């Protein structure tokens, strides 16, 4: 049965904003270089032959209408760790780095960087509620057309590596 | 641009280490051992 | 500051003054406050001690400075004057087993 599991009625703190802001940042700068690679060139005409496009600007610069498609996965990825009731906390060490507080983007390459086993065994369950959600609403997509089950749909365990890939590295990329 | 004679006449040398990003520097220690 | 390895790899950079014994350090293009004083004649080793928190550890960069001299100079005789950086096969990485 995929539901997952239900974290609209708590509310985000207040301290995980900066961090909410600076993912958000993250997210976005490996955006840009990936359309980089692919060659859209900044310009604040939008055409998709002309691969042009005004959102590669920096992110300070970027408009609150757009800022919402970082955040709001964010904010649900955090509520979910605190539906579960993970104690998130912050070191002296994070609020010594707030103290410190053309447009060439450049991210952090986060494969180096490794997380021990109870944040891999983190990091699976929270991939599990990822596909959980996804199944949940291919599911009713799926009902409302009426046909074509999809090959998916099958449990977490049932899929296999590659298929988990993604949402395994997405839960790696925000721990780490 | 480097000056030829004080390179010439220096006793000074140099070796540097690159942290690679991922690897906690509070875990790496650098300098001269005996 | 922080996030100093994240963004570039983070460079430490030894100094070391053989006719004055004076060690130096350079991090990032600016000069710690640590500093040592050794005794005329001591031989000194290149020495990295580190905990693998990733796959990719640390690396042996044996370039120079300005108006400093390569390693390659010092540890050979032979390249006494070259100023051109050098790592012979003589030089290894050795570590304490």
């Amino acid at each position: 049965n995929p539901q997952p599991v239900d974290t609209s009625n708590i509310t985000i703190p207040e301290k995980l904003e900066y961090f909410i802001n600076k993912y958000a940042e993250h997210s976005h700068d490996k955006w840009s270089m990936d359309k980089l690679a692919n060659g859209w060139i900044y310009g604040e005409i939008y055409s998709d032959s002309s691969k042009v496009q005004p959102l590669m600007k920096p992110y300070k610069l970027l408009s609150e209408k757009e800022k919402e498609i970082y955040r709001w996965p964010i904010k649900e990825s955090l509520k979910t760790m605190l539906a579960w009731g993970w104690r998130i906390e912050r070191t002296r060490e994070g609020d010594s780095m707030a103290l410190y507080n053309g447009y060439s983007p450049r991210a952090i390459d986060m494969s180096n960087v490794t997380l021990s086993r109870d944040l891999h065994a983190m990091a699976e369950m929270m991939a599990e509620n990822y596909h959980n959600i996804w199944a949940k609403k291919k599911k009713m997509e799926l009902e409302s057309k009426g046909g074509g089950n999809h090959p998916l749909l099958v449990p977490y365990d049932t899929l296999t590596a590659k298929e988990k890939a993604k949402d395994r590295e997405k839960a790696q990329d925000i721990l780490k | 641009r480097d000056d030829y004679d004080f390179l010439m006449q220096t006793s000074t040398y140099y070796y540097s280490v690159r942290i690679f990003p991922g690897q906690e520097p509070a875990n790496v220690w650098v300098g001269w051992i005996t | 500051p922080g996030q100093g390895r994240n963004n570039n790899g983070l460079e430490i950079g030894c100094v070391v003054d053989a006719a004055s014994g004076l060690l130096t350090f350079i991090a990032n293009g600016k000069e710690l406050s640590t500093y040592y004083q050794v005794e005329p004649s001591t031989k000194l080793f290149p020495a990295v001690f580190a905990q693998a928190t990733s796959p990719n550890v640390f690396q042996f960069e044996l370039g120079r400075i300005k108006n400093v001299m390569p390693l390659s100079a010092g540890l050979f005789k032979s390249e006494h004057k070259n100023p051109v950086p050098q790592c012979p096969p003589r030089l290894h990485v050795q570590f304490l087993s």
